[PDB]
């Protein structure tokens, strides 16, 4: 089965294995055991070029893991802006909600990604939505104390 | 001869014993290298002498670190005491009574009663032991109910006086003062006849106030304290008829062997500045020791009971003075003794007037009083402590410091309730 | 309880540690050749903590230098006092751990550890009276992390009765971005806990922010904030290196400031704020400075005071200033905000005066907070360390060293109690 050869080949950032087996009939979409797909642990180890080739071959940007997390979850949580803007013009929902009830701003506002934070909310967060814990981004700020995040939260 | 044996412990003992010391020098007239050209009496119960005349004071410097120690052995007594009688550790016990009690006092404390033997075996007749530490420091906390408890194994007889320092915040340099107090207070009890608390808070006081001192500090205090253990202990060091042995102490002083924590008042403390101040007679300075400013521990013997009540006069004093003097304490004021006690005032007049060290802040007087009484409202110091050790007991802070030097939580509890018994014992006494 | 021992760890570890090294010789007078330079007796009364006496008056650094990449070796060298560090305590291995604490403690840290031991050893039995280790490391990276805090288990293992005082920098995305260093500093304060008995919590977002807000720096450095580092530990070493009563040794300072074992983690603060390169007429007064030292733009940890409670506060003045001014402004801000300190440990707040200011300073003020407030640090790292555990990720580069994935989650479990440690004596009452 080539879709566990496709998980670790876009895990590990092989641009020319990606696009080998993606001819070769590889699930693009496959999932390991939680449910992670290509795009995911691209999104997640900062490949931007594999996460473009995942795209442009139908990987389904809006894909969810066990736990509930899309590649702009994983992607904001870490701190790839780059990616986060790439996903979002392929039709990422900027408010897509884990198991958590983290959105991909509360993943950026906690990790401290405040560029990635500003790119969100330009493309659509809502400021309103809460965690599990009735947490919103911007109760996440004001509990730190992180000012610069709260400012950017201000506009 | 009856002679005594002084014991310094902690940074506290050591500094106001080495003040003592060069007061009692003063006042016996010794040089610091130990002669004393006028004769070489009474004055031998606290000095010993040598062949060549010189005079070594019957004082143990003990201190789990050398600091302090090593100011008096390189200092202006330096050739007055034994060189063998200043004994240091090279660790301390960090404001931990278990560590000076358990741990690091254990490895000195058979090295100090080794060399309290040898002046014990240089004594004809001992009266017993004058010891003198803080309270809230670890050693003279730790090392003092340590070495207390030892030398009630080796000298069951003989009597323990103890000069112990009361705890206050502006001087104080830990936390764990109160617990240090308490754990010490309780081990204690039981091994000393007579103890002498020194609150540093009166005295920081008085040398405020009545000696015009901004900030004093511990040369001020010290300087203080030795004025007035010096008048405590001129009995032992004079003749008299007050006093004249440490059994005297006890039996004076000390109704019951619990409450033997007498109320030390001295009087006048006059600033150096006015050296020209006009004389006070015998019925000031006799008034000023029931004035609650002037004396050694804060608390208001108004709010409590007498049971005892010693006045030791130095100076241009008359004795007919004393009792007209004293005829007015006993009528103007509403002084009220317990029931079970002679409403009487032992009255001892050492005719000398008191000495003066220069550099200190004190100027010359023609007559002092030194007030030692029994009264009930000393019992107020002992709730403050205990006050201070409910507060952070109640929380067990600081406890893990005390348990991991080899000391069972279970002595906080065990010295807390000796201590309620104390207070208890207090409130049987006076009502 | 004289000698230190210091070691430095990580690329900040020894960065920062370099520049303590570089502040406090110039305090005491010490050119980088090793010689005395200064005009002041009270630069040697301590000297024997940190430095030792080599030959000819050359006072070499009792100072150990770790790191796993050998880019730092050439980067201390490079610095001013780079060739006063004894070519012996440079143990550094071949591979660094990229950001991997799994790596610093299990794998790279634990094959090089074994040779720092090897050069403590050789230090500590060169030790007359050692009181203890302070450790300079970050929490971010695996290096200072991940093997020191391997070297603080060692350590102790070996001298279980030193103090162990570590200088812990905790991490900031607003400094460094890297995701994994919620990993690292959570694993390493999970050992904190167990094995320091004092920690200063450095915190980058803490030092950040006094430089982008308060010094109004747009792009602030490492040295910007090492700056604010160096400045917090030669405040906060004050009463170590110079003659002092108050927790003059590390022991001392740990039974003042550590009410509760795990409960070890200081707030430090520095009066006045200076940046680097622009210097100006400071001026500040007693009160300026004491209001300034209890004020969270000062704090060295990005924690308000006002939102916890102070367990226990330990205050340096340093610089010709009152003696009285300092207890009336003392006593005042603990009128002021009376609801801000614990109610149960009395007289909590420890205050010490040191003649000697840094350099250009004529007026400084250190602040050494144990506050319950500090759970707002913890916090802050729990839920980064929570964000980044909860998916997962990179959470192989740890278990591919043989780290147990259970580690993690016992970490965190840790931690968590930690804050509610904190949060449970904020809401004691005396009652
Ligand atoms: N009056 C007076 N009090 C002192 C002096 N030195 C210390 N104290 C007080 O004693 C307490 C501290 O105990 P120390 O005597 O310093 O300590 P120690 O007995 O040497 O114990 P460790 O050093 O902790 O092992 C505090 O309450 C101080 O205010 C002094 O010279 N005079
Ligand atoms: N304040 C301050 N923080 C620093 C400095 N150098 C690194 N850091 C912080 O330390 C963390 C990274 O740890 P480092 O000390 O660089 O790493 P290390 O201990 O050498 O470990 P490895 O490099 O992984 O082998 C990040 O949070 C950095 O911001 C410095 O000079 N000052
Ligand atoms: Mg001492």
């Amino acid at each position: 089965d080539l879709g566990k050869k496709l998980l670790e080949a876009a895990r590990a950032g092989q641009d020319d294995e990606v696009r080998i087996l993606m001819a070769n009939g590889a699930d693009v979409n496959a999932t390991d055991a939680s449910g992670l797909t290509p795009l995911h642990l691209a999104a997640t180890y900062g490949h931007l070029e594999i996460v473009e080739v995942l795209l442009k071959h139908g990987a389904d940007v809006n894909a969810i893991d066990i736990m509930g997390s899309t590649p702009l979850h994983l992607a904001a949580l870490i701190g790839h802006l780059e990616i986060v803007e790439v996903l979002l013009k392929h039709g990422a929902d900027v408010n897509a909600v884990d198991t958590w009830g983290d959105t991909p701003l509360h993943l950026a506002a906690i990790m401290g990604h405040l560029e990635i934070v500003e790119v969100l909310l330009k493309h659509g967060a809502d400021v309103n939505a809460q965690d599990k814990f009735g947490k919103t981004a911007f109760d996440i700020s004001i509990d730190n104390g992180n000012e610069d995040l709260a400012e950017i939260l201000q506009k | 001869m009856r002679e005594c044996i002084s014991i310094h412990v902690g940074q506290a003992g050591v500094q106001i014993g080495n003040a003592c010391w060069e007061l009692y020098c003063l006042e016996h007239g010794i040089q610091p290298d130990g002669q004393m050209p006028s004769d070489k009496d009474s004055f031998n119960t606290f000095f010993s002498e040598t062949g060549a005349g010189k005079h070594v004071p019957r004082a143990v410097f003990v201190d789990l670190e050398p600091t302090v120690i090593d100011e008096v052995r390189t200092g202006t007594y330096r050739q007055l005491f034994h060189p063998e009688q200043l004994i240091t550790g090279k660790e301390d016990a960090a404001n931990n009574y278990a560590r000076g009690h358990y741990t690091i006092g254990k490895e000195i404390i058979d090295l100090v009663l080794d060399r309290i033997r040898k002046l014990a075996d240089q004594c004809t007749g001992l009266q017993g032991f004058l010891v003198f530490h803080s309270f809230g420091g670890g050693t003279g906390s730790g090392f003092t109910s340590l070495l207390m408890e030892r030398l009630s194994v080796d000298y069951g007889k003989k009597s323990k006086l103890e000069f112990s320092i009361y705890p206050a915040p502006q001087v104080s340099t830990a936390v764990v003062e109160p617990y240090n107090s308490i754990l010490t207070t309780h081990t204690t009890l039981e091994h000393s006849d007579c103890a002498f608390m020194v609150d540093n808070e009166a005295i920081y006081d008085i040398c405020r106030r009545n000696l015009d001192i901004e900030r004093p500090t511990y040369t001020n205090l010290n300087r203080l304290i030795s004025q007035i253990v010096s008048s405590i202990t001129a009995s032992l060091r004079f003749d008299g008829a007050l006093n004249v042995d440490l059994t005297e102490f006890q039996t004076n002083l000390v109704p019951y062997p619990r409450i033997h924590f007498p109320l030390a008042t001295y009087a006048p403390v006059i600033s150096a500045e006015k050296a020209y101040h006009e004389q006070l007679s015998v019925a000031e300075i006799t008034n000023a020791c029931f004035e609650p400013a002037n004396q050694m521990v804060k608390c208001d013997p108004r709010h409590g009971k007498y049971m005892a009540c010693c006045l030791l006069y130095r100076g241009d004093v008359v004795p007919k003075d004393v009792n007209a003097a004293i005829a007015t304490i006993k009528t103007k004021r509403s002084i009220q003794f317990v029931d079970w006690c002679p409403t009487g005032f032992k009255v001892g007049i050492n005719y000398q007037p008191p000495t003066v060290v220069p550099g200190g802040d004190l100027a010359k007087v023609q007559r002092a009083v030194c007030m030692l009484s029994n009264t009930t409202a000393i019992a107020e110091a002992w709730a403050r402590l205990d006050h201070k050790f409910d507060l952070m007991y109640a929380k067990r802070a600081f406890v893990h410091w005390y348990v991991g030097e080899g000391m069972e939580e279970g002595e906080f509890s065990e010295a807390r309730e000796d201590m309620a018994a104390l207070e208890k014992d207090y409130e049987e006494v006076g009502v | 309880m004289r000698e230190i021992v210091h070691i430095q760890a990580g690329q900040c570890g020894n960065q920062i540690g370099a520049k303590f090294w570089e502040v406090i010789s110039d305090e005491h007078g010490i050119d980088p050749t090793g010689s005395y330079h200064g005009d002041s007796d009270l630069q040697l009364e301590r000297i024997n903590v940190y430095y030792n006496e080599a030959t000819g008056n050359k006072y070499v650094p009792r100072a150990i230098l770790v790191d796993l990449e050998p880019g730092t070796m050439d980067s201390v060298r490079s610095g001013p006092f780079g060739q006063i560090f004894r070519p012996d305590n440079f143990v550094f291995g071949q591979s660094g751990a990229g950001n991997n604490w799994a790596k610093g403690h299990y794998t790279e840290g634990a094959e090089l550890v074994d040779s720092v031991l090897d050069v403590v050893r050789k230090e500590s039995e060169s030790c007359d009276c050692l009181q203890g280790f302070q450790l300079t490391h970050s929490l971010g990276g695996g290096t200072g992390s991940g093997m020191g805090t391997l070297l603080i288990s060692k350590i102790r293992e070996e001298y279980p009765d030193r103090i162990m005082n570590t200088f812990s920098v905790m991490p900031s995305p607003k400094v460094s971005d890297t995701v994994v260093e919620p990993y690292n500093a959570t694993l390493s304060v999970h050992q904190l806990v167990e094995n320091t008995d004092e920690t200063y919590c450095i915190d980058n977002e803490a030092l950040y922010d006094i430089c982008f807000r308060t010094l109004k720096l747009t792009t602030p450095t490492y040295g910007d904030l090492n700056h604010l580092v160096s400045a917090t530990m030669s405040g906060v070493t004050t009463c170590l290196r110079f003659p002092g009563q108050l927790n003059a040794d590390l022991r001392k300072l740990a039974v003042n400031m550590v009410p509760f074992p795990r409960l070890h983690f200081f707030m430090p603060g520095f009066a006045p704020l200076t940046s680097r390169g622009s210097q100006q007429y400071r001026a500040l007064t007693v009160p300026e400075l004491t209001q300034q030292m209890f004020d969270s733009k000062n704090m060295m940890a990005a924690c308000d005071p006002r939102h916890g409670r102070y367990l226990t506060v330990a205050a340096i003045f340093r610089g010709r200033m009152s003696m009285k001014e300092v207890d009336e402004q003392m006593l005042n801000v603990q009128n002021k905000n009376s609801s801000y300190f614990v109610e149960w440990i009395p007289n909590n707040v420890k205050t010490a005066v040191c003649d000697i200011p840094p350099r250009g300073l004529k007026m400084s003020a250190t602040f050494i907070g144990n506050s319950t407030a500090i759970q707002e640090l913890f916090k802050r790292i729990s839920e980064q360390f929570t964000a980044m555990f909860r998916r997962k990720a990179f959470l192989h580069w740890y278990t591919g060293e043989g780290m147990d994935e259970m580690e993690f989650t016992e970490a965190e479990s840790n931690m968590n109690d930690l804050v509610s440690e904190y949060q449970q004596y904020q809401d004691a009452t005396a009652d």
